[PDB]
DNA sequence: TTT
């Protein structure tokens, strides 16, 4: 028995997200049947299930929403979420809801809400024993963005951070790298900004 | 409603216990007996550990065990092996016909001696000013066990709007980092006297200020 | 409608 989702990784903010579950070497004739998601690296959110017969329950702060329905001539059930912002970006799972547990639950499928086009990112540095100094790639669409250092021979005390997708559904994210504070203004430090879906490279000199 | 309650991080040495506390309300956790747990590894789906409480699914190990006390269940690994190492979620029925999560625990499996954050807060640069925005960056370098509480204050105010946290990634050095973002206008930033990234470690807590200058 |  099996539970697996299907749909969009990429929906326009303010439209209509949909997610169908299809149930394999299973029926749909007993249980409840749920949704829950998850925001890049946040806890797990429930937003609703259905049960066989029909009705439908949702999360009180989702509810007007929220559709779930069945499809038993598929042996599926379908999500929509209406009127979807950046903050409704995650990953979405469906599960089966069988006496008080979420048992079976499918891989998820991300979906990343925005009606960004493509963009390149705005470089800003991060000015700084040791010192801490970086670059802050800001304002890109989509995914990804690789930063190195002084074109990669500068590896030691590097740390890239994961993205983050902000509220105008463009992305920004940081580089930073932890060096001798005796260096600075004699070192140079470049941080080297590849974003290729914009075909765009930016080089900043942090100082 | 509200999500329950968990600490952000528990550890043990292999062969040590935990315990994951999970604090709700008389009309969640404390209203039935129906708190289920789920552990979740890195990119896979939430898998049930415990249900009813206190009853285990088939195939799950023994030395994991639920309780409750009031409003607050309890999740239990004795024995801690390495694969236990995930994040962990409690879940109860919260009346008519809904389910609320706890808002997770990291267990760490403890393979090296904990470190503490190195905290670095960056203003806004003058050139991201000049292009009427303000982001205040919050590096978190160097830590373990991986997982922190990260609040912002503005002039010794709880600040929670504007706020994004990245969840802790391990280093080329294999200690974590991580980062937050205060996002504001630029009249917001000079608005204010200060502004504070607090980062909470493992009891310990680390602040830096910065002010406009 | 609904463990």
């Amino acid at each position: 028995v099996q539970l697996q989702e299907s749909g969009p990784g990429l929906v326009k903010s303010s439209e209509t997200l949909s997610l169908t579950c299809t149930v394999s070497g299973g029926s749909i004739s007993s249980y409840f049947w749920s949704w829950i998601r998850q925001p890049p690296g946040k806890g797990l959110e429930w937003i609703g299930y259905i049960y066989y017969s029909g009705s439908t329950n949702y999360n009180p702060s989702l509810k007007s929403r929220v559709t779930i329905s069945l499809h038993t001539s598929k042996n599926q059930f379908s999500l929509k979420l209406s009127s979807v912002t950046a903050a409704d970006t995650a990953v979405y799972y469906c599960a089966r809801h069988r006496n008080w547990l979420f048992d079976y639950w499918g891989q998820g499928t991300l979906v990343t809400v925005s009606s960004a086009s493509t963009k390149g990112p705005s470089v800003f540095p991060l000015a700084p024993g040791t010192a801490a100094l970086g670059c802050l790639v800001k304002d890109y669409f989509p995914e990804p963005v690789t930063v190195s250092w002084n074109s990669g021979a500068l590896t030691s005390g590097v740390h890239t951070f994961p993205a983050v997708l902000q509220s105008s559904g463009l992305y920004s994210l940081s580089s930073v790298v932890t060096v001798p504070s005796s260096s600075l203004g004699t070192q140079t430090y470049t941080c080297n900004v590849d974003h290729k879906p914009s075909n765009t490279k930016v080089d900043k000199t942090v100082e | 409603q509200s999500a329950l309650t968990q600490p952000r991080s528990v550890s043990g040495s292999p062969g040590q216990s935990v315990t994951i506390s999970c604090t709700g309300t008389s009309s969640d956790v404390g209203g039935y007996n129906y708190v289920s747990w789920y552990q979740q590894h890195p990119g896979k789906a939430p898998k049930v550990m415990i249900y009813d409480v206190s009853k285990r699914p088939s195939g799950v190990p023994d030395r994991f065990s639920g309780s409750k006390s009031g409003n607050t269940a309890s999740l239990t690994i004795s024995g801690l092996q390495a694969e236990d190492e995930a994040d962990y979620y409690c879940c109860s029925y919260a009346g008519s016909y809904t389910y609320v999560f706890g808002t997770g625990t990291k267990v760490t499996v403890l393979g090296q001696p904990k470190a503490n954050p190195t905290v670095t807060l960056f203003p806004p640069s003058s050139e991201e000013l000049q292009a009427n925005k303000a982001t205040l960056v919050c590096l978190i370098s160097d830590f373990y066990p991986g997982a922190v509480t990260v609040a912002w204050k503005a002039d010794g105010s709880p600040v929670k709007a504007g706020v994004e946290t990245t969840k802790p990634s391990k280093q080329s050095n294999n200690k974590y980092a991580a980062s937050s973002y205060l996002s504001l206008t630029p009249e917001q930033w000079k608005s204010h006297r200060s502004y504070s990234c607090q980062v909470t470690h493992e009891g310990s807590t680390v602040e830096k200020t910065v002010a406009p200058t």
